[PDB]
DNA sequence: AGAGCGGGGAGCCAGCAGGGAGCTGG
RNA sequence: GAGGGAACCCACU
DNA sequence: CCAGCTCCCTGCTGGCTCCGAGTGGGTTCTGCCGCTCT
């Protein structure tokens, strides 16, 4: 009870230590939203800046704006991603 | 309420004390000492020039300032060579406006029973604590600061201070 | 005794498979192995794999930087795929490998490790627009 | 101590056989698995008292299609390298009429003797090497894929079928622990095969900057 | 055992450690002044590393009297037999490795303060 | 309560719990009355002492425990008990107090002079 | 001793004296009030040429300027030291774990500014600007004249319109400062 | 161990960070050393 | 968010008061001044503190507490907003008469029963 | 007299002092 | 069938 | 024999640039009061 643990429920209704508690966990998460977004965004705008021009050629290769080549073909294995699926290899777990 | 109430009546006075006194020389020898402020309740002064008492809804009707005049006792001594010191009391001179917050002790509807606001067009469930600057209602936010005169020690992470102790 | 830069090590037989010695076996099956398997505080790498019983195969860093002093350009492409499936699959979120192996691409492309981040991006062979769009646009255009 | 000392001895002269023979020399089977025990039986047991000698545990390899390409591997005794160890390195190459060396050094060279390095290598190739880069075999490690460096032909032929320029490849660089590995000067492409979690497969071409 | 300031008498400063090799003893002399005098203990600088064992001595009988402190009837006092004492953990920075209990008997005049 | 109590605990808890109750002892003697009068305040003490006075030169080495506790810095003079004593000495700080009290409120608001600010119903053309 | 007196207050305490011997140490070149005032003022925001200079400059520092709470007038420097040894003296007890670390957090160490200090900061400034402008008008008319009226002297848009402002704009400080 | 993963791990990663917050090693152990406790 | 707050309804911020008269009582109630002090009686003593300046020592400062108390709590000399904390482990009482610190009232409890009666 | 106008952090980079080999000179 | 900017504050997702 | 002096490695300190996207609404201030001259 001292340390943060609410052993009510929400129906039964908290104590005043207890609300407060909760309270003080609350604004941890509001804190956590608050001050994430904009580390987040900057996380995008430097991930897409980095990478706005690299592009499938009509040769199948990704390229760069430069027309360096970052890979031979896309994923490795040429397809877009909006069409695999998960599937399961038949031969690779049982025993011989 | 109480702060403003505190500012105004020691406040003001402390800060008009705790001001040196200005000696001027050339020769003749000027002393000028800001001794005792006056405050007036808020008062009206139109192009005409006859005070009125300003109310709360003229302010904010009109675009006035809820200001109060504030008058000062001023003490002028003359030192010259060869004679004596010279006084002049100029009594009660005009330094300025001090912006009034509304139902303080200064304001005009301080002491009013809940009928004479609705009759000066005040309601009564109104808070007042808040100031009129040119009809438009401002609130002073409270600030938060480290407290003053007390030693707090702690440990500045990264730096060349393995703890630091501040006052 | 021990390494100067590793600070504390933690010993742990781990429960799960994700970190565990899968072989296989005589039959043909893939049997996983409970081995004991250290954690460091500090990274020194190159040390600890020239270390005595230590596996010089799987014995891996977090430290992207010194992976990529210690093994090269592709193990260090490897292994920054290796890290960001990690933040991306923690919460069981899961993003397609492409994505992935583009960022590590265009990251490792050029030999160095090039940052997603000014003195990454705007030091390439791209052009004095593109650079100040991205960061540092009055000083990109005096330098162009 | 003299037994962790012949172990260390013994671990670079693995690695170092294991790169010879990454790099096409001629070694042979026999001395690629050579045994701790073996190693002892062949140099010795005490290195600080002088039975295993690093100035013995030079290694002269031959390339495979060019039985007069060899290359040498010396151990230098002093931790440091200065000019006259290089001096007289490079005056047994002139003598030996070898052109290509490795100098695997204790704690390292000065940046004096890194110049002379850079400076003749127009005509001796010569390359640093730490013993503790040494101690084990990078290549192996599973995070490091399958390189090889590929013949001009090889480089001619993927240019011609991707229609590229050198300049538009990936890049490695030729300080890279696995260029340093397979001894890659600058202009030269390898060929990286590397698993695949999409295709299987995949191979990467990266120039030499 | 620790080592303290030993003062000088001329100008009250501090006397460091010196050697004198005539008589090849130990003493502890002013450098400010010209004072010197032999030094009884010959021990100069100690470290105590792990000789942060004891807490005892720095808790003083005053908190006896704190109302936000817990207080138990089970812990009677060994030095005068009072019933009620009061019972804490210890405030230093090396109670991190350590929840250790320690009492203060909560009788006036007595003030004993003992561990578990 | 974990504990086993016979007849003298059983009843000196209780009392314990509330020595407030105590108006008039009876016959008691103070070996039997020991314990509940020891944890005990001065005030209550008096009160028992001014109900129960034939208990009086029984108690007086109790006070010093409250002595050496709200007068530590005290010893006692020669012909006097220590109930006497700490009845002195605390009428005496508290006399201390009352005079203190209404020097500190006269001394400083009615004799020296503070200075504030005056309303001034002026209207001064200062401002027109 | 006097200086350890007013930092360590226990005598029989060893780590302390551990703690403070370092400072012993350095500072035992300086054993004169002087060339500790010297040693201050070489290092003022204007350091002056002369030696008496610096010496007034360092005693302005040490008595106006530094711990104004405890004593600003003259011959009030032993509380000044008590205070600043107790400042030392809380440092070492940190030092040796002997005294938590306090909590900017902490609630109780702060203050809550509402519109009373506030108003009496702008007024302080607004006040001493005035006081200012009023001195350069009358020392102008005592300069190349003899006599300066007082009620032109004052300007009443100094105190009216800065108070004005601040409390219209919300920009606590002056009109030219609101940066 | 104190791994740090999320947002601030994703900045260090695609930062190329000198100084991560916690950097570690996986280390693996060779043969008998990686079966019993007491040469682990 | 966590930056701008809100008064709780029954807080109430102090505005400040003179602590002369809490000096005065203090020099006539058995505290010794810095100035006429060896430094040797610091050790054992409770040092006070009044707006955070040291002004003495006192070697009875339960007693002291109890007083200080009992005068706020009267309206006596002490009015009703000046804060008054023993550190007890730290040996320290500090008054604080300065504005700005944030209070609530709060019933007063003495041996587990409320002062405040059904009168 | 009175109208109009001049006067917080967090992480990169380079640039300096300190080191420590090593050629020329006696 | 359309003549200011700037600063600050509050708020919204 | 052995002292002398120059030029690349490391490390500290200072500068320098970045810090989510998009919406409403408000107020205030720009753009100032001494003039020298007729
Ligand atoms: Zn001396
Ligand atoms: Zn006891």
């Amino acid at each position: 009870e001292s340390r943060g643990f609410v052993e009510n429920s929400y129906l039964a209704g908290l104590t005043p230590t207890e609300f407060f508690f909760h309270a003080m966990g609350g604004r941890e998460g509001l804190i956590d939203t608050a001050v994430k977004t904009a580390e987040t965004g900057y996380i995008q705008r430097r991930l897409i800046k980095s990478m706005e021009s690299v592009m499938v050629k009509y040769d199948a290769t990704v390229r760069n704006s430069i027309n360096q080549v970052v890979q031979l073909r896309y994923g490795e294995d040429g397809l877009a991603g909006e069409s695999v699926e998960f599937q399961n290899l038949a031969t690779l777990k049982p025993s011989n | 309420l109480d702060s403003f109430d505190e500012f105004i009546q020691m406040s003001v006075q402390r800060i008009v004390e705790d001001a040196p006194p200005i000696d001027l020389q050339a020769p003749p020898r000027y002393l000028l000492k800001f001794e005792q402020i006056y405050l007036s309740k808020p008062t009206h002064w139109e192009r005409d020039g006859a005070p009125s008492p300003m109310m709360p809804n003229e302010a904010r009707l009109r675009n006035l300032t809820y200001s109060a005049p504030l008058y000062v006792d001023i003490t002028k001594t003359v030192i010259k060579e060869g004679e004596e010191q010279l006084q002049t009391q100029h009594q009660k001179t005009f330094i300025g406006k001090i912006p009034i917050m509304l139902r303080s002790t200064y304001c005009l509807l301080n002491g009013l029973t809940d009928r004479d606001l609705c009759e000066l067009n005040e309601c009564p469930l109104d808070p007042g604590g808040y100031f009129i600057i040119n009809g438009s209602e401002k609130v002073l936010i409270a600030q938060e600061k480290m407290a003053t005169n007390t030693v707090y020690v702690f440990a500045k992470k990264d730096s060349k201070y393995a703890y630091t102790g501040e006052c | 005794q021990g390494i100067e830069q590793i600070s504390k090590v933690y010993m742990h037989l781990p429960q799960t498979d994700n970190k565990k010695k899968i072989i296989i076996t005589e039959d043909g099956e893939f049997k996983a192995l409970q081995e004991w398997i250290l954690e460091t505080d500090g990274v020194s790498l190159m040390r600890v794999l020239s270390e005595k019983d230590v596996d010089p195969v799987r014995t891996t860093s977090n430290d992207i930087v010194e992976i990529f002093t210690v093994l090269g350009i592709e193990a260090v492409r490897k292994a920054l795929e290796r890290e960001l499936y990690h933040v991306i699959s923690f919460d069981g979120s899961y993003v397609n490998y492409r994505h992935l192996a583009l960022l590590c691409d265009t990251m490792t492309c050029r030999g160095h490790l090039m940052a997603i981040t000014r003195h990454g991006v705007n030091r390439q062979d791209t052009g004095p627009l593109m650079k100040c769009s991205f960061e540092e646009t009055v000083d990109v255009l005096m330098e162009a | 101590d003299d037994e962790e000392e012949t172990y260390r001895l013994w671990k670079i002269r693995k690695t170092i056989m294991q790169l010879c023979h990454d790099r096409g020399y001629l070694v042979t089977q026999d001395e690629l698995d050579q045994t701790l025990e073996e190693f002892k039986a062949q140099f010795g047991d005490k290195p600080s008292e002088g039975r295993p000698r690093r100035t013995d545990l030079t290694v002269l390899v031959a390339h495979n299609d060019d039985p007069t390409d060899q290359m040498f591997v010396f151990f230098p005794e002093e931790p440091k390298v200065g000019i006259k160890t290089i001096k007289v390195y490079c005056q047994r190459m002139q003598e030996e009429n070898i052109t290509r060396a490795l100098i695997v050094v204790q704690q390292g060279m000065t940046p004096s003797a890194k110049q002379s390095l850079v400076d003749m290598a127009p005509k001796y190739i010569l390359e640093q090497f730490l013993q503790q880069e040494l101690l084990i075999n990078i290549t192996e490690h599973e995070l490091v894929p399958e390189h090889v460096v590929m013949t001009k032909e090889e480089v001619t032929e993927l240019l011609a079928r991707y229609k590229l320029r050198e300049n538009q490849l990936p890049r490695i660089q030729a300080g890279d622990p696995v260029a340093r590995y397979f001894g890659i000067k600058r202009g030269q492409v390898v060929k990286i095969i590397r698993p695949s979690e999409t295709a299987g497969r995949y191979i990467t071409y990266r120039l030499v900057q | 055992g620790f080592v303290g300031i030993r003062f000088c008498q001329e100008c009250n400063n501090m006397l460091y450690p010196k050697e004198d090799k005539e008589n090849r003893i130990l003493l502890y002399a002013c450098r400010n002044c010209d004072y010197q005098q032999e030094a009884d203990n010959s021990c100069i600088y100690v470290n105590k590393i792990t000789h942060e064992v004891d807490e005892l001595t720095q808790i003083i009988a005053d908190v006896s009297q704190d109302p936000t402190l817990p207080r138990t009837e089970d812990h009677p006092c060994q030095k005068c037999g009072h019933k009620e004492a009061v019972f804490f953990q210890s405030h230093s920075a090396r109670a991190e490795d350590a929840m250790r209990l320690y009492y203060v008997c909560t009788a006036p005049h007595c003030g004993h303060r003992w561990t578990e | 309560l974990p504990k086993m109590m016979t007849l003298h605990q059983q009843c000196i808890r209780v009392l314990k719990n509330n020595i407030d109750s105590i108006f008039e002892v009876g016959g008691v003697p103070y070996s039997v009355l020991e314990p509940v009068l020891e944890r005990c305040t001065p005030d209550q003490l008096y009160r028992i002492e001014e109900y129960n006075h034939v208990l009086i030169e029984e108690t007086d080495q109790l006070w010093k425990v409250h002595c050496h506790r709200d007068f530590k810095e005290e010893r006692p003079e020669e012909y006097e008990s220590w109930r006497e004593m700490y009845l002195r000495l605390q009428d005496a700080r508290e006399q201390r107090l009352r005079v203190l009290t209404k020097n500190i409120q006269f001394a400083h608001a009615n004799k020296p002079k503070g200075r504030q600010a005056k309303m001034a119903f002026v209207n001064s053309v200062a401002k027109p | 001793r006097d200086i350890l007196e007013h930092i360590i207050y226990d005598f029989e305490d060893p780590e302390m004296m551990e703690m403070v011997k370092p400072s012993l140490d350095e500072a035992f070149v300086i054993q004169e009030q002087n060339v500790a005032l010297n040693f201050i003022g070489s290092r003022g925001a204007k350091p002056g040429v002369t030696k008496e200079k610096r010496i007034k400059y360092a005693k302005e520092v040490l008595q106006k300027e530094m711990l104004p709470h405890v004593g600003v007038s003259d011959f009030c420097e032993t509380k000044k030291a008590y205070f600043l040894g107790y400042m030392v003296h809380r440092l070492l007890l940190a030092a040796l774990g002997r005294r938590e670390l306090d909590d900017r957090d902490h609630y109780g160490n702060k203050r809550l500014d509402l519109a009373g200090p506030l108003l009496a900061f702008l007024f302080r400034g607004m006040f001493k600007n005035l006081l200012k402008e009023v001195r350069i008008y009358a020392q102008k008319f005592i300069d190349r004249g003899k006599d300066f009226n007082l009620e032109l002297a004052i300007k009443t848009r100094i105190i009216s319109d800065g108070l004005k402002y601040s409390l219209a704009t919300g920009n606590w400080g002056d009109q030219k400062k609101a940066h | 161990k104190n791994v740090t993963l999320g947002v601030p791990r994703l900045k260090e990663l695609i930062n190329i960070s000198k100084k991560p917050k916690t950097p570690s090693l996986t280390v693996f152990l060779l043969g008998q050393s990686a079966r019993d406790a007491e040469r682990a | 968010v966590g930056l701008v707050k809100n008064l709780a309804l029954m807080a109430y911020i102090s505005v400040g008061s003179q602590p002369s008269p809490i000096l005065e009582f203090l020099e006539e109630w058995s505290m010794e001044n810095l100035e006429e002090i060896s430094p040797a009686a610091i050790a054992d003593a409770t040092k006070i503190f009044v707006n955070g300046c040291w002004v003495g020592i006192h070697k009875d400062p339960e007693q002291l507490m109890n007083t200080l108390r009992k005068l706020r709590r009267q309206m006596d000399i002490i009015v009703s907003e000046v804060s008054m904390i023993r550190d007890i482990r730290e040996r320290e009482i500090r008054i604080y008469t300065d504005a700005g610190r944030i209070c609530r009232p709060l019933l007063i409890v003495e041996k587990q029963k409320l002062l405040l009666k059904k009168r």
